[PDB]
């Protein structure tokens, strides 16, 4: 029910669909290419790992045509996860920085509220004065 | 937060008299006090505003005075229609700023009268429900002092009669009392002679109206 | 041609809510101040709250604080006294009046014009409709009338016949019974030759409970 | 479309100009170098893919001189694309946070200003008041 | 006490626990796998260096099962340390921007407040003035 | 021209000291290791390029001990220059955010200055009114 | 921005007299007018402050009056040391509180006196520089009305003579006028008969002192 | 023991600058107001600017606007009238006085205590020692004197022999010439037997020119 966990834990599960489509589609189109060890799915799993984070080792990789287009989709999702996990922690700590800002606004506000209206208190306070000075010195 | 003490609660007097009401304040009002005459039923009417000058449509017989703290409304040549309740209000304070006093009710004092009695037997259809109600009526009289006692077969009845008087009349200036003797049909038929005892300020002989059930 | 119009009073069980509206009609409440002055039932005159819609100000009586809320809309032309935690003592005749604001010399008249007021009845007691009974006369001077007897809440009107019998009519003040309902009788003195010649009916309208009742009256 | 797409979908098409210049200019300057398999353009297309994102597999790469200076230009564009996408997810998330800033300050200010205002009226009432406890009383 | 060096120099030391749990648990589970040169620890130290920063050379890497799950944990910390370093250059670059905010608002506010103030004094001087016209002229 | 180019163009020049201590120290400690082509400096220059950006090809790299600690220093500067080109741009666009902030304040201020002190204009105004109701009506 | 009109510029009178100075304002001051007596040389002295009451150290012979707009300082029994200039100031306005009037200078009127004419030829060393200066002197006279005209070879000279009078004396009460006829040596030698014409309130025959250059 | 002390007046070519200081000494200027009132040279009394340091207020005369700046420091105890574009008419005797502020009843005394004033001389004319010339007499009643005649700025003293010839001495008021310097003669009537018996000298000290001088009246 968290549009935070339904935003973060929903795009990280959609991230797993770029990890299950990368050792699944470019590992099948890699079972008979000149230099194919990305031929099985269980061994070609160390493939989309070095792709996303763009580690790029070299034990597993394609040389095919439609095994490359289903590869540039994997390294794109790696960067997509970086910005996400980057804005999920700049959310917590800045959520504590907007809290220190609440203490800031509540302290600068409660001091512009009670000490200020305190002025109208006396505004009437000097008005009640000549209201007296007049008909306390006349009638 | 200014207070007000009018004076007095009510008063008595005949027409053509000179009536003066005095209301003292709990603090310095300068002259923001006003007078209102309210005739039972309708809303108050404005008489005097600066405690000094009167509204633009008031009898010239209404005068306002002031002693710094004490104000006094005065009616020279009291007419026959100046029978109302009077409220002294102020509008100087900054709790801001109506305040009225315990008002003065000017009723008129005429000659002693005698309560003009009439009795009413319980309606028939009122005995078609579960209870019967006898009711005495004094009609236009004056000292509102009246003691109407009941008697079922010449035996005094207690605590079952409720009374309520009209308000002094605008012309007659006469008070009209009403006494209501209620009793469950059962106990209403358990007897046969319902009488209404009426004593009063102007009654030589206590007028005693009464009826004979079913006849 | 100026005048005021209170509206909204009614019947409300204790600690309930109510909104009175003081519809103005001769001036712009824009530059005037509206008071709310409630008389108790049969007790003296009391001020409740007031509002000067020209200055952006309000004022309530020390009698009511967290419960009432006089406010006003100038687009339409009315003031509203808002009642919230109605206590059993808040029952009364609610009037509303004006006073010019602090402007020239008009502020020195006090409440210049009041309205007729609406009745506010705060009580846990529920609505009831009693029945009118004929008060038959007997024997030039006859006395006959009606009786509006078990009824709640105040008040009721008692006229004779569409403005037919106006004089000799003494409709008494309602008097509460140990029951919890009000009772009242209206009597009228008439000549003894009209008992068989002229017809006598009493019109009764308890509007709080919705009962309309005319009642012929014979000897 | 929206300049966000003429900013993102316009720098992602300028990205392909760094993908079509990398398997095109360092693949030509790689047709006769001591260890040249980055010879053909269509096969050496998997070269500028492991450069930008800096995955770096090893099945395609140069050993030439002017085939290296036309390669450091590809990995520079890879990061340029990453800060760009990190700048456009802080352009629309902080455009929402912008909807926040505008809705907040405008409410606090307009409210505070009118709080000041009420303190002014406070005076008008008071002045006219005393203005009536004045000449009115004296005349 | 800096809480910026107990946050940055504290997750960069927890980063080393992912550089010491990468050439230590995926190098031990790599001493007998078909194609294992990630065997020795002192030699497979160049492994978790190309994993974190995701450089990814290829002279050191696993092919086992539990030598891959103890590898993906290494490239996660590399990114966790980059966002942290970012958080400590925006801690002292914005602490300067914080010197800005405090000097600006404290200047404009204390200045404006006293501008209100002067207006008030305008009043005092005036009330007192009127008072003098008052009581001191009638008596 | 502030501490932006002395911050950005000052840590990108300190970046070159990690590119010149990376094909210089790990290329000297690579002139006799089992499998050393990172021997020559002019040929082992494509080494610190795939390290920083963490591209990691594989045609150039060490297997030594003190040729690895002088390598992890290179990929560290690669990210440091990324957080730097991050601070240079945020400097530009927030230098325009502090410019729109200049317009914002001048419009919020000039509207709090002239339409405000305008109240004092009237404050005296109503004061001169009673100063005049009193001795215009009394003497 | 209030204005002030004192009255009059100056006046004449003997000691023991009754002097009254009016001042009139351009607007409503209520009683923020003040009176100051200044004795040539020193600063002003405070006399009356509410235009009503006097400073805490002033001769009882100084009285202040007011006609709403017109104020009037009055000195009954004018003494022999009340010879000064008088300034009427106001402090009601909201410019500031200061505004003074054209002041009144109270000089004393005694018996006519004699005042002698004397002439002085240009000093020799004053002709050793570039200009020569002839100078008439009236010595102790009274009324300060004096018209000293010059004549170079019985021809009237114009606009080259500057005059300056002493202030009334503390004992003699006599004004002393001094005329100074300056002319460049060249034009001073261009003529030979330098005379000083003196007319006056008490001179039968206009005393005419003079000399010939180099005799 | 109260008193005031103006200081700073001097000589300044037109459109120059000057700062006068009204050193106070008996009260705290904290709760008082300081006026600056300049009398012209030989003309009447004029007010320039004033300052109530208690309220945060100032006031200048309509005679001077963008040019003068009365201000005050309460830490030390002085007021300062600041002159900026001095015009040739700004030459005068500048005084400064107090008046209580608007506080109790004291404000109704107005300029209670003044100081002695400093002289401000605005003129392009430069400073010069006076040259005095002998005014030789001729023929019981003789008239002789001196003539301090091209000198600036004001003023000069003329005594006979250190307070010796005291009576019969009429030192006239300095009178500015079209040149830009002041001139004045002092004459003294003496008996005719003292011309050869008693010696007559006039002591002259211009002080602005740090020069003084005496001259014997040899017939």
């Amino acid at each position: 029910s968290a549009l935070q966990w339904r935003a973060a834990g929903a795009a990280t599960v959609l991230l797993v669909i770029v990890l299950l489509a990368g050792s699944y589609l470019a590992v099948l189109a890699e079972r008979g290419a000149p230099g194919a060890q990305l031929i099985t799915y269980p061994r070609a799993l160390w493939w989309s790992v070095e792709t996303a984070t763009t580690v790029g080792y070299g034990d597993l990789y394609p040389v095919t045509l439609w095994g490359r287009l289903v590869a540039v989709v994997v390294m794109v999702a790696g960067i997509t996860s970086f910005g996400l996990v980057t804005a999920a922690l700049a959310t917590w700590f800045v959520g504590q920085e907007q809290q220190q800002q609440q203490q800031f606004v509540r302290h600068s506000e409660k001091a512009a509220e009670e000490a200020y209206t305190r002025t109208t208190r006396a505004l009437h306070e000097r008005f009640d004065r000549l209201e007296r000075m007049l008909d306390d010195n006349r009638r | 937060d200014i207070q007000m003490t009018q004076s007095p609660s009510s008063l008595s007097a005949s027409v053509g008299d000179r009536v003066t009401i005095t209301c003292r304040a709990s603090q310095d009002v300068n002259t923001a006090v006003a007078w209102y005459q309210q005739k039972p039923g309708k809303a108050p009417k404005l008489l005097i505003y600066s405690a000094s000058f009167l509204e633009s449509g008031v009898p010239s017989r209404f005068s306002g005075s002031r002693s710094g703290t004490d104000f006094t409304l005065t009616i020279s040549s009291l007419q026959p229609e100046d029978f109302a309740t009077y409220y002294c209000q102020q509008y100087y304070s900054y709790s801001a700023p109506v305040t009225f006093g315990q008002g003065t009710k000017v009723e008129i004092k005429r000659t002693v009268a005698a309560p003009s009695v009439f009795i009413f037997p319980p309606s028939d259809e009122q005995l078609k429900s579960g209870t019967a109600s006898v009711v005495c009526l004094l009609n236009n009289f004056y000292p509102r002092e009246a003691k109407v006692q009941w008697k079922v077969d010449n035996a005094l009845q207690s605590g079952n009669s409720q009374e309520s008087v009209t308000e002094q009349d605008s012309k007659d200036s006469t008070y009209s009392l009403s006494s209501t003797l209620t009793l469950s049909k059962a106990d209403y038929e358990k007897h046969k002679v319902y009488a209404c005892e009426v004593t009063h300020q102007g009654l030589s002989s206590p007028v005693t109206k009464s009826f004979n059930r079913g006849e | 041609e100026v005048q005021l119009v209170e509206s909204g009073g009614g019947l409300v069980q204790p600690g309930g809510s109510l909104r009175l509206s003081c519809a103005a009609s001769g001036f712009n409440i824009s530059s005037y101040s509206i008071h709310w002055v409630r008389q108790a039932p049969g007790k003296g005159l009391e001020w409740v709250a007031s509002i000067s819609s020209y200055y952006s100000s309000t004022y309530y009586a020390d009698s009511v604080k967290g419960r009432f809320t006089i406010s006003a809309d100038t687009s339409k032309n009315t003031a509203y006294l808002q009642m919230n935690s109605l206590r059993a003592e808040d029952t009364a005749v609610y009037y509303c009046a004006r006073q010019p604001s602090y402007h020239m010399y008009s502020w020195w008249v006090a409440l210049d014009y009041w309205g007729q007021g609406t009745l506010v009845t705060v009580s846990s007691a529920s609505t009831k409709g009693p029945s009118v009974f004929p008060l038959a006369p007997s024997s030039g001077t006859a006395a006959l009338g009606c009786l509006v007897k078990d009824y709640f809440p105040e008040p009721v009107t008692v006229s004779w016949n569409s403005g037919a019998l106006t004089s000799g009519v003494h409709t008494f003040p309602a008097v509460l019974q140990s029951s919890g309902l009000y009772s009242l009788s209206s009597v009228v003195t008439v000549p003894s030759s009209s008992l068989g010649t002229q017809t006598y009916i009493c019109n009764v309208n308890h509007k709080p409970s919705n009962t309309k009742v005319d009642k012929k009256v014979e000897p």
